[PDB]
């Protein structure tokens, strides 16, 4: 304030589950609690198994686009491979309805 | 699956679907037993891997269960009698309906 | 009011030679505060170890 | 027979779609990588049926902390989830930092969920833990005088 | 599903858009930079439907000050708004203290 | 805050960050554009068969 | 001609780093041992274990992983004890008063 | 409006059925209320069930 | 064999971004409500209003 | 609206998404006249029988 004081307004509180993983995510960058992600555990930041906050900083997100790129070929393969193996069948069934 | 006569069938088919009165049935419109209801609210259906069905519903945080799905066994399978409409009825050569717990 | 703990305390292996001072070299104890869980993980060997 | 390849081309399907999604997200604070879970199908025969999908298992590792400047962006390192309410009351979590301050003094996200924490009562306010979490808000509520009582 | 392709596209698009016009007023006074804000739209399955654009955020932060030698030239530091009316009597706002 | 008078408040763009960005949002339109053509290379393999 | 039967191929596959601490796969011989929800054993290579509601260790399909318990103060693997479900308690850890130092 | 100030016009209503599938399909992208659908619940957006 | 039933899908499709003010999409469940010039009410999930 | 003299109003089409679109329907094209091509088998068979 113009006072030269300090007040509080407010803890930022922080959530910790469980199972991460049974976390069901519901858009807008989040997540729902779930029983299979359990019952949220409240805490304060740097207290317990929550770590410290970054103020003004970001966290970016954990994608690594050269690994994607790569997957994405493996995939491809695969799914290819699969529809051989569809192709593969119709020809099978193809020569049993032709007799 | 309750037949309208009151008298039990046994059906294998598992398209569920829900009537205007909130009960599980039959795809054939037929309502399955145990009387499994789902309430109008209903966000999310979760049928466990023992036929423990349950529902979520808004602002509750715990799941609500709504009744438990049981299978039937026969000593012998081949003597049940088709009515159609995927259903098998009891006769004297298939046993007697064994009612179990989905994975007992 | 906790009761006083009451332990075995040992000099072992310790010497007294012309070194350059009276110093410590080490000390262990077995006894630790109350702790809470903080991270886990699983070993090499398949140990699962919570720390 | 059919119902084998099926499975595995609707398995790539589902495996390429997440790989898809997860490029699409490459530039998105607090998102975390996805990647699909295949399991066998295996029934009485030891031919293999088939294959399906057991689940979506998220990658929750911590991303790059980037600087921006701003003092409402602030980023949760190693474990822990932003806690927000909607306007139903429904509880949600988030790892996203990037929060606004609305028309009504709230702390909220881009979305317009509201930010939690232990409000602060007394005078002078301190945080009280004993309390369930509630919205923050910031006012300008001019601050009162207080009359000296020790000096 | 071309969907979260053509989703994530069109977030690239967007914020490459964004950089474009941020780069093209780097001599603008009363400029303020700005960054497009995206978010996931996951729809009832796992599968990720895609990526939507939740909005632009602008960057108010204060520019440098550049003298002119001009006096009807104000530049203003810290938080605060020029305000200005059109012809028609709607109220503006903005940082941009080159007056005539 | 007060008002500087003879000055004028430049943008706060600063160009080597925005070209920066610029390279990265540039490679990430690639990799979605590389997984468009994913796709497409899909569709056609199931088409054709 | 009649099918003799189907034969598996037990051989090593390849490492792949997920970067994950429960995530964790078997070079060489052997198998991780499951418990169903009835009790019943299974034996599997896989290793996408996640820890559940309970704190219990499982699968994706909800198989306990089995292993020997600790007991004792401090607790050691009782290689003499039956396999049991591993579970992680977050349970708070109390105080032991000093006895040698 | 031009007075600098705003006019609630409506709010749009949410139907919800008890059997999203007994719905009987009437083209034109459109659906009409059915027996097997049971009587439709009406709601606003973003509240209960909608 | 008999034709059992037509079954539908209801699962949410994708939110499509267009930029029409007048475009609403339905996130979870949720139907619009309509009439036509004979007061009949039906269901859409449509919503490209003008 | 405003009218901006000495300036005109270009067109509101953007290329990109225009290609993709193409692209999406080129695709939804093939795969109906491939259904049209399975109901040309089926009156076949039954033809000919």
């Amino acid at each position: 304030y113009s006072n030269e004081q300090e007040q509080v307004l407010g803890q930022i509180v922080l959530a910790n589950f469980a199972n991460n993983e049974g976390l069901a995510s519901q858009g807008d960058n989040v997540w729902a609690a779930t029983q299979a992600s359990g019952v949220a555990l409240l805490g304060t930041a740097g207290s317990g198994n929550f770590g410290k906050l970054t103020n003004g900083a970001l966290e970016a997100s954990n994608v690594d686009l050269s690994k994607e790129l790569v997957n994405m070929i493996v995939a491809q393969r695969n799914y290819q491979s699969n529809a051989q193996t569809i192709k593969t069948q119709d020809q099978i069934l193809n020569t049993l309805v032709n007799l | 699956v309750m037949l309208p006569d009151g008298t039990s069938a046994y059906t294998r088919d598992g398209s569920f679907q829900v009537d205007q009165n909130g009960q599980l049935v039959t795809a054939g419109g037929f309502q399955v037993q145990p009387a499994i209801t789902i309430p109008a609210n209903a966000l999310s259906i979760t049928i466990g891997r023992d036929g423990v069905v349950s529902v979520t519903q808004q602002g509750q945080a715990a799941p609500v269960q709504v009744g438990q799905l049981n299978l039937t066994t026969f000593m012998n399978d081949t003597g049940l009698e088709s009515i159609g409409e995927n259903l098998y009825i009891e006769t004297q050569s298939s046993g007697a309906p064994n009612e179990s717990t989905p994975g007992l | 009011g906790a009761t006083a703990a009451t332990f075995s305390l040992s000099f072992l292996n310790s010497m007294q030679q012309n070194t350059g001072a009276n110093n410590i070299v080490a000390t262990n104890q077995n006894g630790y505060k109350p702790g809470d869980l903080v991270s886990y993980q699983i070993n090499n060997d398949g140990t699962v170890v919570g720390n | 027979s059919f119902s084998q390849a099926v499975s595995g081309l609707n398995a790539a399907a589902t495996n390429l779609d997440v790989i898809g999604n997860n490029i699409a997200n490459s530039a998105t604070y607090g998102f975390k990588s996805g990647t699909a879970s295949f399991a066998d199908m295996f029934a009485g025969s030891k031919v293999g049926l088939g294959v399906k999908v057991a689940g979506i298992t998220q990658d929750f590792t911590d991303g790059t902390t980037t600087n921006t400047g701003r003092g409402l962006d602030v980023a949760i390192s190693q474990n822990g989830f932003f806690r927000l309410v909607d306007s139903n009351g429904s509880v949600f979590y988030s790892r996203n930092g990037q929060f606004k301050l609305d028309e009504n003094r709230n702390l909220v996200n881009m979305q317009g969920m509201q930010l939690t924490g232990y409000p602060a009562t007394g005078t002078p306010p301190t945080i009280q833990q004993g309390a369930n979490p509630a919205p923050i808000t910031i006012p300008n509520t001019l601050m009162a005088a207080k009359s000296t009582t020790t000096a």
